């Protein structure tokens, strides 16, 4: 995308969301970050929603050929599975590459850098989804460390309700459960971040309100599952 | 069980 | 897909349904065309439910940015409607070409004959939707004469509640209304159509009666709109 | 108004 103006990037980007052409969504931003500048708020969310898309997608066929394949358990099964798997582990590299060059160590506030990375710790996550062994343990500490360095910045820069930070905790409880095979970490953190966000909401308007509510009900609704 | 959806934006 | 066999294409097609990767779907279903034999009435059926959903997107995302374009009427809507327009234009000409080379020439058999030219009545109708002008004419006639061809062989060595049959006089019919500003047309052949399955019901198993009655209620719910 | 759906099989 290297001939085309950053803004228009971006005006198409937006485009490609209302059209539903997330893959196109993930080229044009890709393209805008490979401008070299930081990225807005808004220009960060539609990275995020992009490529959350795109893998999203990804995940969901793998999880559709990886349960054919346990049940059949010729190559074709196998070899699609595989061919799925690649793709997805392709952009989770490419997400990663874009974080690592150069949008991490650019972000200086904490929205930012929290925001990035959070990224980082959830396409590690996606990677260790489809890792086995040994590569499985690195990868899922790529992943544990990315959440611990955006707890902690967190904790210390921002308020208990604050959308990235609940999103943060949510999805760290995640790894914990689904990943890192500790679900009383995961439930721990979800009660935690949930009970601490219920004693700040006084301090928010109406529309920061429902923003923070919702997050919140997504931590209720895991801890339901979970206990 | 569920993280954030973060696909509409 | 030249190194891979046949029947691979095929299986890796219906997994890609159960994934939802219909451009995979489409991809190796292109392959096993390509392979040279006639297609069954299953491998027919996965051809055509393939580029259906392929195009069907493209459809929805180049009707989504043609408002877009219409309502602001920089040059990057028009840009993006354009870049979607010919992806669009790319994949009908794909499929054309597949019935060209060689599937119609080689199909004899009344369900694979008028299949086919269902089919290239429908990406030609899908060319039209998109074409602007003069050429949108000769497109126009071309989706004509397909359907044309493919109604006379289905009234004659059909019965008419034939699911390919009534299909076929389904989409025509959307042809009359929505491309050739036929709405007469369109809704004199649904009636008949509809009115001529049903008096045909009477020869039918219970399982064939469910499939026929499916399409007739598309027909009826098509004159409740039109009339 | 509505062609057949023919995206499943
Ligand atoms: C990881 C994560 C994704 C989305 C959200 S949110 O509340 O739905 N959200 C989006 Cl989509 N964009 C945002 C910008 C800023 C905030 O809070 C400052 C939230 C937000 C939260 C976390
Ligand atoms: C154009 C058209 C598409 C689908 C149908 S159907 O009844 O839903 N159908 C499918 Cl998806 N596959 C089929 C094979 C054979 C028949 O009837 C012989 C119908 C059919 C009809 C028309
Ligand atoms: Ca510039
Ligand atoms: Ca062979
Ligand atoms: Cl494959
Ligand atoms: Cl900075
Ligand atoms: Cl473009
Ligand atoms: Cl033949």
């Amino acid at each position: 995308m290297g001939s085309m103006e950053r803004a228009s990037l971006i005006q198409k980007a937006k485009l490609a969301e209302q059209a539903e052409r997330y893959e196109d969504m993930a080229a044009f931003m890709k393209g805008a970050v490979e401008k070299g500048e930081e990225l807005s708020c808004e220009e960060r969310n539609l990275l995020s929603v992009a490529y959350k898309n795109v893998v999203g997608g990804q995940r969901a066929a793998w999880r559709v050929l990886s349960s054919i394949e346990q049940k059949s358990n010729g190559p074709e099964v196998r070899e699609y599975r595989e061919k799925v798997e690649t793709e997805l582990q392709g952009v989770c590299d490419t997400v990663l590459g874009l974080l690592d060059s150069h949008l991490i160590k650019e972000a200086g506030d904490a929205e930012s850098r929290v925001f990035y990375l959070k990224m980082k710790g959830d396409y590690y996550r996606y990677l260790a989804e489809v890792a086995t062994g040994d590569d499985k343990k690195r990868i899922i500490d790529s992943a544990r460390s990315a959440y611990q360095e955006a707890m902690d910045i967190s904790k210390k820069e921002m308020p208990p309700t604050n959308p990235i930070r609940l999103g943060l905790a949510l999805n760290f409880s995640v790894f914990h459960y689904e990943i890192a095979n500790s679900p009383e970490e995961a439930i721990s953190l979800a009660k935690t971040t949930f009970d601490e966000a219920m004693a700040d909401l006084h301090t928010l308007s109406e529309d920061s309100y429902k923003d923070s509510t919702l997050i919140m009900q997504l931590l209720r609704d895991n801890l339901t599952l979970w206990t | 069980a569920g993280s954030i959806p973060g696909r509409r934006s």
